[PDB]
Formats: structure tokens, C-alpha cells, sequence
């Protein structure tokens, strides 16, 4: 609902112990790039006029 | 609850039957439809306080020798269970809750508060006879009182009230867990005399009729249902032959268990945590 | 949804108010509004090249159930005879039936036409259309 | 014995929830669902070409006999008169009673219509219809 | 003793099978079919001249136990929200228990919509019912 | 005794052929037809004056078990998909038994619907409903 | 065909109850429900290679003792009809064929043909098992023999298949006609130890599980429904009791007869005749 | 099919926007055109000879359910008197509603008539019709 | 399974009726409907570690004396099934699975996994109690253990869960095969008291209630049904009568066997061949 | 007509019967089903024209001994009458009409026309079999005699047929009074060998399905309806039991009478009267 | 569509557009049944509805038609 007026279920963790419930979320933060991976694929074309 | 449908209908027949017979004009109007012979040898016989006859009331299968003169034989039926609730859920609560009481108090004054004192600790109010309270009289409950403000009331400060209320066990959590039974028992009024035996009949259709309303079967054994058998002779090898009419009362009914939940839960709490990857 | 958190209003989250009273028994309102929309065209294409805009005109139907009392007629908001001749333009608001807000005020209205029906078994009804001469999100 | 590799859900196996409390009493709860599927034709054959879903629709329908206390309506979850206008959407969850685990989710169920029936032989019944706007399961 | 020049098919006898898994503890299949055959008439005569097809249509529709696992909806078949509008069409096939030869193929299924009965004194019921393209038996 | 001054048809007495073959397992055969009769009103009295037909229709359904073998399907009397459009009209005859002396003829029918439902403590049945033509008798 | 539901029993249980006595972990899983020294003790003496004791089956009413340790008596019941075709025409048939048959087989080589042999003349092939031939297979059937095209299928010169087909009996025109019924066969497990009378109840029932799929109560016998009875003393006053637990096997099936039409016409002939009035 | 299968669009395949944000509650938009096409003809025959186009005219009507907030009159897409003349030309966009490319952009449309409509027991409804001058299969 | 409703229901009661006889309090709750000195009597008797009376439970039809004082005696009925399958499929597997299991269990650090240890191999988990994992969590089975990531979860290091899940035979492919059934236990408290009879049957109903919630029973032998007979005298010839009031038990349940399905493909081939006419 | 089910049934079953035991191989059809040794003792000692044993029928209570190592003991059973016609009008007619018959018969050439002489006179003809004329053959019945035109016909001259006719009483017009009745017979082939009841069983019922194709229960007797009883030893006392298995055999049929009508009219005749007033 | 395919106009490009031929053919055989002639829009329109498949309707006026193709 929050969401959708401004989470994936999968990245929400919940832990219930001692009357107590510990929820998790994962989060992700901004890191600086190391490395560049580019795949080249040379295709061909018919042209036709 | 578990519950024991004989030991209710014993237990509530033995009093009613009572306070009818030491009651003479009761009796006169239960067997208005009666021949007047019928009806005047009954009343002379069983009825009113120097009545030197007696019936009575038991279970089946006794060891000893019965007032065959006139008894009422109660004898426990069969039954089955009829509607289940949805995991078999018939109810939850926050506070453990006993049996529905009715109690007669009276109103003291204490510390400008108007007070109803009660003989057990309240669970749940219910009702304080012929009074609505309005949010200006501050109504409070707490333990076994019942608290109410003097300022605008003083003219009540003595006012007599019947309390409708149930009692609390403890302070608990759980589900009522059970399902509804319908059950039967049977009844007879055996008398060596033929005439005895209808009247018994009579007067026990009339306790019936006036126990519908007791709050025991308004809460629990609801959905009485009356039926009735011939006139015969129970027992007929005797000096004298012993007749009775059977009658089977069947009612609706509820079984269940407390099952407490010791779970509490009193705060969630959030954490972010990071996924470098 | 609660009345409260609709996003669409709805015909209970409006009222519709002559001079300050609400108007009871309202069935429907019905608002339309021309700006005479005109395109022009020129020798050497096939396509306008402006629209321009050149007479407003916007009228407002409303539709009773007739009541016994405080009809237009006996309100005074309708005219039947030469009496319309001293009847003098009004405005009619739309409000928000919570705040009481304006929603629309549609301001100097004159009536065009004024009708009634009779029917064996059903509630009588009337029916009304103004010509105004404005519209706004506000009121005067 | 007790076999996981098949096993059926029963009146007894499911819990009702409504915002974190068991429903007492419940007798039955009838979820409908309908997705509008429209198929596609053509000159050419008279078979279908295609088919498209359209317009999604569903209702929750709750059969429960009335207690006296903890109605949908003492539970505020009915409604009798005007006070439906104030009343917000809720979720009603369809939970295993073993595990705890959610079962069926109905999102933003929103009142049709409210019935009591008063009869002299039996138990008095309840019966409750909601639209909602989605439903969902979680595994 | 069993002869093959008489025989009629059975509940026992035949399995029902979706992506080549089959589906257990299925109670009905239903398959039903329509060709809208219009009659033709002229000025001249009362009688119908001839007839036409001219829409096909049909639908399978399953009733089915309602499993702890491997429902519709975990098996993806059915849909429970607006993901039915990502499920590709699926073929049903109705199959001999005893040869595995196939007696009918429904081609290109589409849900037209999904039911759950939570009742208090039986087994959860699952229906489903969808629209397909065409069905066909091959031999 | 057998005497023929009153005698009623049965199931038993009863053969339907179609195409000179006998239909094996046929649990129902039902033929209704209708004239379309119209009444006459004027002005200056409330009687019908007349009564006349305007449009024939007619239509025999079929029940029957399913085989294993011989289905309508596999007769090809029956169409699961396109193929409908290549059926030509058949004419189903109801056949006395004992004097193999044709009852009633429904010529030139043609298919409206055709049904199969699979259920698991019954036999399997075949359900279909021709429109026809006409329908006469001889003798 | 008519049938004997009792004698197929008989014939279909004894073989399957001996091949599961034989093998000690069919057992361990058909009673891993039990009480483990019910299991073992069962297991122990019945079953396996070596068993001491054994089990029997029967008909009722013979004119000797019989295996009272163990012993499952079979007891033919009740049926009626219960669906009719029109004209009692079961099905119709262009040529005389017999039971349904299950052979295995093996392929060979004649003449840039693979055959398969099988051993009694083929009425109707209904599928060689994992093989479906194409058209270019020439796929043909010729008395007991099925035969089919060698050139593209060299590597399957020995290929091992099953076959699945039906006997003929001549070739001959009829109507199959006949009725459905439905009918009952009681079957008990005697034993004088009341643990050997359940263990026999739980492997009875796996036995008839095991016997729905095949060929002849799927061809014939359809829609077996067990009911169970109470376990109870089928004879009381020996030396010690006999137990049992009846279970009820009914069954639904076909009776009917090969009405064969001699009439066939193989040529119309027409003439036209002048009236000249 | 999946509704990345489909062959045809529908409602939930396409989304209508203007200046960049989805229109709400869209109920239904109505695109037509014309050209004047008009047939020539001359003595000695009875049948056109061609035909050869004139004038293009168009129009794109738009029906909403009217919103609380954010309609064509809260959002300056609409006016009710003189603002009208301070109103300029717009473009509206149908947009695929996956990919959010442009399937139809309308290019300077301007407004004919505004129309509203209330009820006893219905949503409050907005239509609005623009003339535009052009069309084309991308955005400007 | 094949399944044996009365040996389930003997090995189920038992437990449960020692661990409610020892255990003052319930008693005390379970029969506060019926007469004070009933339930003191009872609970005098028969109630606490001290009591000096006992109670036992067996099946019918032993060879020796019983307990005749309170006696539970278990006496399997009659049952019918009632819903099949489509080709009688109740279900298929791609792995062999045994009984659901609960267990107890601990985490444990294990390089840098947490841990729980299960004592028999994981065939499938359904539930980790109080846990939902992420995927950032990392969950994995693997024979009999779970395996859970450490990192972010340091302060769990030693939490303690009960693991619910269920056994696996074998890696193999198959049909679950079968049927359901409904089927009757008949149970009867024997007492030559009548309120001790009365009691057993409170004590009885009580525990079939609690029994509804067990694994055993949510898992097969769904929807339990209760039906309850009259009061009698079960034996009237001894120096006393023994009296007893049955209660008859129903459940559907589900009888199926593992058919097992050798065949397995992993390759298609494809070829092209030329027909030349 | 009144009519005798037990009658009709002895007639019919006794030739039947006589006429399959004299043919050995539709007994070795008819017992395909049973086990080898019971079918080929069957045949040896009941079948063929050498079979020294012999079956007999006949109805209850004889005065005499039977052939009780078979026999077929016939016994009329309940009925009601279920179907009523508006006035009882079953049908009407204007020919007093007898019994359904079918003769065979040849043509022969008389005067230039082909004629079938049948052997009584034809109230109405139904079918001259494989024959259908046209109106050009000039088909004409008289007295006892069918005739049929000879010039185009001329090859069929010597044309053998089978006529099915019903016979004439007399002529006179009347109505068909009466009603529909629902009828039992019940059949038990008794033996002191069980394998032979069985086998009796077997034939028993081929017999009835063969006989459901005869005119007599074409016409009448109609929806002929089976049901079987258990096998039981019918006498217990002797040196030997006898066993049986009961077979009920239903009918619906007519029960009516002709009421003839005197009464005829020939001649309506007119007259007008003057009213002078 | 129409616009995609190049049959229909939305803008200046109705200029450049030229005549065309549409033929209503037997499905079987694919003889034609009707030829349309010169065929030239005159309108083109399109509805969006909530939840209904989108709609295209054209008109064209044509010179002639005729049993056959051209």
C-alpha cells in the first residue's frame, strides 16, 4: 500500500521470538563500478531497394 | 463446557417441583382441564404444605426400592453432534470468562461514587437492571464492584437492582475449541395409580414450559423439544401394575474446551540491513 | 472506500445550494458549456492552421421531484407567467456535501424553460434549464 | 499415520482471520472470481482466434450464525445503516490451522449487503457479502 | 473375463492429464460444445430450407478436492489476481488409464473463472472453468 | 398371450439406426417440433378468428454412454472442431424391433451441441442435439 | 458375455496373494501402521519364502475343514439391473471377436519386413506398446501376425514390444444383446487370532487397490465399491472363537449374448414394369 | 492469451497521457477524421471520374469519471469562462501501456465543449472534445 | 497408506489419558458440571499421582479379566468409502515421501551457516516455526540438515525452533493410487458405577476434542464425528451389573497405495527420413 | 387379456431350456467363464443328446419328490397395478381382434394372381415378410387368405414367406377396458451341488435375455427387470443340502376385458316441426 | 493496421496516399466475388474503451466495382 502511494517479498525476512518479532529487510547500496563486461555480436543485414 | 445434561434437569426439576407443590392454587390452575375428582384427590393427596404423600426425583438404576406412589425417573439418551464451526472455532476471548450469574445488590455511597458490590470478580457486565448509564455517570467496573457517580444521583443512594454478569477466571488468551451436540433424555412419572401418572405428566409438561425461560437453558441447552410416550405399564408382574408416560427432551447444546495461548507478542521491531552483493 | 478517501465524487458527496438553502428532492444536474470553436483555413494546404475561439454560451439543466412546498415556483427560482419579467439572475452552487466547500458556481443564471409532468402512479417531477453567463471554480 | 503427499483441506483444517482475530462460528466462506474472458472472431472462420481477459471481477461470501456478542456488526465489520459510509476496506485472510500459515489472502473486501435471518426452530444465521479488489496467495 | 467389443469409458478408466502431470483426486470433467447452427427460411415455405454453422464454442470446466499442495493455484494453471493476465494458454488432455493412448485433446485452455468453497463439514472444493480454441482425438 | 389391439412401444421394442447401423448403449432419444401457430385478433371482439403456421422447427436429442470404441466421434457423426464443417446431413431412423419396420424417420439432421461428461463413479456419457429438416413416417 | 464374479475373485486373489506372501517388504509397507509386534508376528509366521503357516482361499459351504488360522472365504451375493440400451443392444459388431489379450513379443526380420508373431489370430490390434507407425510404415495385420515396413527401421530388428489385442472367433455379423448389473461378493478373513483377522483385512484391501488396473475389471467389472463390516465371532462355541471383518466387493458389468444375423445382401437389382392401366 | 500475446489492443493494453502524466479514470476516448473527399464529374458520363480531397477536419473526445482532485478543470486541461482565452494548444498521447511507446499522439488540440453531469445514485461523469489540427503515429 | 483407525486411536488415547489423570487441575475443570460429590469422588479415586485406583483402555474381545472398575474398550466398526478419484489418482510424487514429523531442534554455527539438524532425511520441508527466510537468507536443504546464513544473523546463532516436515523414502517416480473411506470406532467407558461411567464419558469427550488439533488427524482421519448411545447395563448377571455408555467415532480417511513408475525418458532424437515413392 | 406370468413362463422356459441342453456348444459359450473342470462337468453329465442326467421345471408345492440334483422351481410372486388410462380405455376397436401370430408360408399362382393361404382367419395383417407392396400389386386379404397380383410377379411364384397376422374373433365394435399391472415371478434353480446351481444360474439368465426378442413379451409382458438373490441352502436337514440362488424376473403388463357395444347407429334422419306459438 | 499497413491516413499524408482495389473473395477457392474499384477514404475512425478490444472503422468511396478483378 505504501508502495503503491509513493517491497518484494522475497528481500523481507521475519524472525518471531519471546513476544518479540525482528522484521529484516534487505537494502541495497551504491557501490562504484570495477569492472566493464561488453559482449559484441556481429550480426549481418540483407539490404533491398 | 463439557456438560451433563441429567444432572441439570435433576438439579433443576427437584427445586420447581418443589415450590409448585407447597403452592396449592398453582396446581389447581395446572389441572383446570382435569375431571374434579381427578383433580381434588391429586390436591389432597400430593399438594400443599400438610400433603402427608410425597413424589420424587432420581436417576435410573438405584439399588434401593422407590416411592412408587409417584417419581420421576430421569434417565440419560442419546445424542450426535450436529454443526461444526470452522476450525472448530466457537469462539475467542482476551479474558478468561466463567458461568452468567444473576446477583440482587443494593446501592451504597463511597467517596461520592454510587457502588454495587458483587459477590465474585466481574468478567463482563452484562446488565444492572431498569439502568442505562450515560457517559456523563462515569459508569466503571473494577474487581468484584460496580461504580457509579453520586453528584446528579443522590436520590438513588439506596436504589436496589438486580447485577446480570459472568465471572472471570484469569487474565488469558485462548480459543474456544468444541462443536454443538443434540442430546436427548427421557423422563417418566411412574404411579401404581393411572390417574397420578397424568397429573405427573401435567405438571411436568408445566415445569418445562417455565424452565424455557431460565437463563441456564437460555445460554446453554438451547432449542428444547418435547415429545411423548403412550401410557403403559412399566413393570406389571407385581402385586399391582406400575404405569407411566415417558417423555424425551432433547436440546441443543454446546462442547468445548479452553485452549489457552501462552503467545504474547508486545513489539515488533524494524532493522534495515545492507546487500553489498 | 469511505466516503472520506473516494477518489470520484459521487452523487451523496454533493450538494446543490440556490441562494444559501440546499436544494431538496434534486434528481439530476446537467452542465454544458460551447466556445464556438471555429477552425480556419487558407489556399495552399488542405489542414486548418489555427482554431480560434469566438462565442461562449453554457446553459444548466436541473431536474426535480415536485414537492408540495418550496417548489421553484413557490421558492421563487421559476416563473410561470409575466412575473418572469421581475425575476432577476441568480447563482447556483454545487458543494462538497463534508466541507461544504464550493465545487462549481455557475453565475448569472436565467431561465430558458420550465416544465411539469403529471403521471397516474408516479411522483410528479419538474424540470428546469437556465442559461448563465459565467462558470468558476469559486464563488462570487 | 500421518502422509503429506496427499491431503485435502477440510472445515476443521482452516482458520478464518479477520485483522488478527479468528472468526467464531463461521459456516461457510465461497470465494467467486471472474476474469471477463472474451473470445475473438473473424470473416474467414468460424472459429475463435483468440480470447482476452477483460475485466476482472470477485466476491467473499460469509455464512456464520449470530452470536450475541462479537457480530459483524458489534465487530464493526457490518454494517445496518449510514455508518457504511465510514467504514474502510479490510483484508480477510483464509489461514492453515496447523502451521499458522496464510492459506488465502482477500484484499479490499467492501460490503454488498447484510443479512439476518430470525427463524423459531433454529439458530439465528448471519450472512455477509464482500467485493474486493484482489486476492492473492504467499509461499 | 473382458471383452473389447463392448466397453464404455468410467471414472476409473480414464485419467486426466495437464503439461503430461496428471491431476489427482479430480472429481468431474465437463467439455461442452456448441457450433450456432441457424436455420434458413424464404418467403414460399414454412420449412426450414437448410442449416449453416457459424460460431464454434466451447468450454472444459473441472471440479476438483482442493489439496494441500499442488493446487491450481500453486501449479500456476489458475489464477488468483492480475497475473492471469501472464499465463499462456495450456492443452488438457483426457487419457486411457489403461493403453496412456489419448481419447481427447482440449487445445489453447483460458480461464474463465476460479471457485474455492471453505464449508464446515466437508472437503475444501476447488472449480475451474476455462474456454479453448478447438479439441480434437487422433487414432 | 400376445395381442396387438393394444399394444404401447418401449424401450426394449425400440431400435435407432443410423446409417443402417444400429447405436449401441442409447439411453434417450428426444424429438419435439413446433408449428409456430399464430393466433388471428381484429377489432370488435376479444376471440381469436383464425390459427395459422408460420415457421416449422423440430430438433432430436440423443443420450447415449460412452464406448470405447464406435463413439459418435469416431462414427463421425459428431464434431469436436473445424471439421463440422464437413459433415453432410444423416438421417436417423427409430426402427420397430420385432418387424425391423421404420417407426419414424428424422431427415436431414444436422448438429447443434455435443457433449461429454467425465465423472468418476459413473459411466462416461455422450449427449447431442440435432436440428432436422423434416420428419415423416411410413406404412 | 455372462460372467462369474466369485470365480474371477477366486482366480484373481489367490495368484496376487501368493506373490505378495512371497515378498517380505511388500508386507513391511502394507502394515507399517500397526503395532510393531503385530507386524512382526505376522510378518514372521505368513510371509516369506519360509514361512511355516499359510494362507488359503475359498468358496463357501465346502465339505471339509478348512485352514481356520487363515483363511480368506469368498461368498457370492446379490445384483439387480440397472441400465438398459434401446432395443437392448449392447453394441454391434461386423465380426466375431473374443477377449481382450496381453502378449509380449519380440520383432523379426522376413523379407524387408519386421513382424511380430503372436499366438492366436488377431480380432483387433489395440496398440503395440511405444510404437506409433506413420503411414509410410505400411503398418498391416494378416491372421496372428502384425507386420511392418523394414527399410527405415533396421535398428529395431529385435525390438522387444507387448502387444494388446483381442481374439476373433469367426467372421460372422450380430448384435451384441444384454444388460448392465450390478452385483455383490462378500469376503471374510477367518482367523482364530483377532491380529491375524486385521492383517488380513489391511492386505485384502491392498490386494483390490492392486486389482483396479487391470485388464479385466477395466474391460469388464467396472466401478468396484467396497464396503466393510464390523469385526465380530463368526463361530462361537469351539474350543476357542473364529473372528472375521466382511468386506463387500460390488461390482458393475455387462451380461450379454452374440445374436449373430445370418441375413446379408450383397447386391440391389432394379427393374422398371409399364402400366398401361 | 498472455497480454503480451494478444494481437489486439484493449483498454488494459493502452494508457492515455497528457504532458507526460497518465489521464486517470479514463472511461473512453473517441478519435475521428475527415477529408472532404469529394467525387468530380463531367458530361458524358454518369460515374465519378476521382476523387480528390479538400479539408481536413478532426476531432478527440475524452469521458471520465469525475475525480475529487486532478480534474480537466483542476489540472488547466479545461475551462469554464474567460481562462479559456489564456488556454493554449496541446498535444495527447496514446501510449502502449507496456512498453510506454507512443501508438497515436494528437497534435494541438483545442477544446470545443466541456460537459458535466450529476446523479442521485451514480459517479459524477466529465466529457470533453477538442478539434486538434494533425496526427501521427509518434510524439512531436 | 493402508491405515488402522483403532490401533491409531488406542496409541493416541492412552498418552493422553494418563497425562489428563495426572494432572489434578484438568479434572477439576473437565467435570465442574457435574454433582460436587461426583467429581470429588472421581477425583479422589482416580485422580493425581497418588490414586489409587487406575483406568485402561484395549481393544474387545480379550481372553482374560479387565479392569471392569473403568475400562475404555476400543471396538473397531464398520465403514464404506465414499469419493474417488479420477482414474482413482489421489496424488503423484516425483520423490517418495513418508510420515510428517515435527522435532525439536537448535542452531547450531557451522562455517558461517546456522544450522538445525533434523534426525531423519528431509523429503520435504513445510515449515521452520517463527522463521520466514529471504532470499538474501540463502535457505537450502540437504539430506537431514537445513542450512541457514550466518551473516546478518549472528544474534540467532543458538535460537530454537520446531522443525515440521516429512520423511523420504527414496528417489523415485510414482502414483499415489486409492480412495477415501469413512469408517466407524465404537469406544465404551465400563464402570459397575454409574457416575464413574458418566465421568469416563465427560474424560472421553474431552480427550477426542484436544484430539482434533493432532498432526495425526489433520493429516489423515479428517473430520472426526461424534455420536453418543443411552446409558445401559453392559453385563446384568453378574453380583452386579456393569454399566457403560458407547460413543461411536467416524472419520474419512484415505486408503492408496505407492505405485511406482519405472520408466523414465531423458532424450528425445530427432530424425529425417526421405520417402521417394 | 387376464394373463398368467407363471403359465407363460413354464411354457416358455421349458422348450428353451430342453433345446439349449441338446446343443453342446452353447453351453461350452455360455459357461466361457467358469473354471474348466465345473464347465466340462456340466456338459458331460446335463448336455447333448447322450446326457444320462436330465433338468426338469415345474411350479411350487408338488405332492411328489423332485429331481433335486436340478431343477428349475417357478413361483409367483407380488404385484401392482401401476398405470391407469382416462376411462380406463386401454384402446379400441371395430374388429374383435385374437392372439399375434406368425406362420410360415409359400405362394402359389390362382387365377393370375400370387395368394398365401394361413391357417385362420386374418383380423389384421402386420407384415408379410421381406415384402413390401406397391399400390399397383393390388395387395388384398380375404377370409384366410392373403393375394397378391401375379402378371409382374410372375418369378416369385413359388415364394416362400412369413406372415405375421393377429386373428379375428368376430365383428363387433367395443372398448378395451382395463389397466396396466407390474408383476413378480421368482426362479431358483435348486441343486445339491453348488457348482451346478451356479451353472443353472448361467443358463437361466441366458435363457431370459434370448427370450426378451419373442413376440410373447414384445407384445406383452413388457420391460422385463432382473434381480438375483445370494446363494443358500434352501433344505439344511437331510443326509445333504440343497442349495439355490433365487432369480426375480419382473413384468409390466396389461390386464383388460372387451366390452362390446350393441349399440349402432346407421341412419341419422331429419324433421321440421312448426311451432304455431 | 490500417495506419500501419499504409491503407489509411492520419495527417498531410492523405496526399500521397493513391487509389486502391479491395476484393471480397471466396474463401474455398479464393475466386474473387467482388472487386471495388479506385477505392479513396473518406473517414477513418477509432474508439477506446475500458474494457472492450479497440475498434477501426474506414470508409471509402470508389469509382467502380465489378464481378471480376481489374
Amino acid at each position: 500500500r505504501k508502495k503503491r502511494d509513493n517491497f518484494p517479498a522475497e528481500d523481507v525476512q521475519v524472525i518471531v521470538e519471546g513476544n518479540e518479532a525482528r522484521i529484516s529487510m534487505t537494502v541495497y547500496p551504491i557501490r562504484s563500478f570495477k569492472k566493464i563486461s561488453v559482449s559484441l555480436v556481429y550480426k549481418q543485414q540483407t539490404l533491398q531497394a | 463446557a463439557i456438560t451433563s445434561v441429567d444432572s441439570y434437569l435433576l438439579s433443576e426439576i427437584k427445586p420447581r417441583l418443589n415450590t409448585v407443590l407447597e403452592n396449592c392454587y398453582i396446581i389447581d390452575e395446572v389441572l383446570k382441564d382435569f375431571d374434579y375428582q381427578t383433580r381434588e384427590s391429586f390436591k389432597e393427596a400430593f399438594c400443599g404444605k400438610n400433603a402427608q404423600h410425597e413424589v420424587t426425583v432420581g436417576f435410573n438404576f438405584p439399588k434401593f426400592k422407590n416411592n412408587y406412589e409417584a417419581h420421576y425417573l430421569i434417565q440419560l439418551g442419546q445424542g450426535q453432534e450436529t454443526k461444526n464451526s470452522l476450525g472448530s472455532i466457537q469462539s475467542s476471548y482476551f479474558e478468561a470468562t466463567g458461568d452468567t450469574l444473576v446477583e440482587s445488590s443494593t446501592a451504597i455511597r463511597e467517596d461520592d461514587k454510587l457502588v454495587f458490590t458483587v459477590s465474585k470478580p466481574i468478567g463482563e457486565l452484562i446488565k444492572v437492571e431498569d439502568i442505562e448509564f450515560a457517559k456523563y455517570d462515569n459508569l466503571q467496573v473494577e474487581g468484584n464492584k460496580v461504580s457509579f457517580k453520586y453528584q446528579t444521583n443522590e436520590d438513588y443512594e439506596n436504589y436496589n437492582a438486580n447485577i446480570i454478569f459472568t465471572e472471570k477466571k484469569n487474565d488469558s488468551k485462548g480459543l474456544v475449541k468444541g462443536f454443538t451436540v443434540e442430546e436427548q433424555v427421557t423422563v417418566v412419572g411412574l404411579s401404581f395409580n393411572v390417574d397420578v401418572a397424568r397429573c405427573l405428566d401435567a405438571v411436568l409438561k408445566m415445569i418445562l414450559i417455565s424452565m424455557r425461560d431460565s437463563i441456564e437453558e437460555q445460554q446453554t441447552f438451547q432449542l428444547q423439544n418435547l415429545s411423548f410416550g403412550d401410557i403403559a405399564p412399566i413393570i406389571e408382574d407385581g402385586d399391582s401394575m406400575i404405569f407411566g408416560r415417558p417423555t424425551i427432551i432433547k436440546y441443543t447444546s454446546s462442547l468445548d474446551l479452553d485452549y489457552t495461548i501462552t503467545q504474547d507478542i508486545n513489539k515488533l521491531t524494524f532493522k534495515e540491513r545492507k546487500d553489498w552483493k | 472506500a469511505s466516503e472520506a478517501k473516494q477518489t470520484v465524487h459521487t452523487g451523496n458527496t454533493v450538494l446543490l445550494m440556490i441562494k444559501g438553502k440546499p436544494v431538496g428532492r434534486a434528481q439530476s444536474a446537467s452542465g454544458q458549456r460551447e466556445y464556438g470553436t471555429t477552425g480556419v483555413y487558407e489556399i495552399g494546404s488542405i489542414m486548418p492552421q489555427e482554431h480560434v475561439y469566438l462565442r461562449y454560451e453554457g446553459t444548466i439543466t436541473v431536474e426535480r421531484l415536485r414537492m408540495k412546498k418550496e417548489n421553484f415556483a413557490d421558492l421563487g427560482y421559476a416563473s410561470l407567467g409575466e412575473e418572469i419579467l421581475k425575476k432577476d439572475i441568480i447563482d447556483i452552487l454545487v458543494v462538497d456535501n463534508l466541507t461544504k466547500q464550493v465545487i462549481i458556481s455557475y453565475h448569472g443564471c436565467s431561465a430558458n424553460n420550465y416544465n411539469e409532468t403529471w403521471q397516474t402512479n408516479e411522483i410528479v417531477t419538474e424540470e428546469i434549464e437556465f442559461s448563465y453567463l459565467t462558470a468558476s471554480d469559486k464563488a462570487r
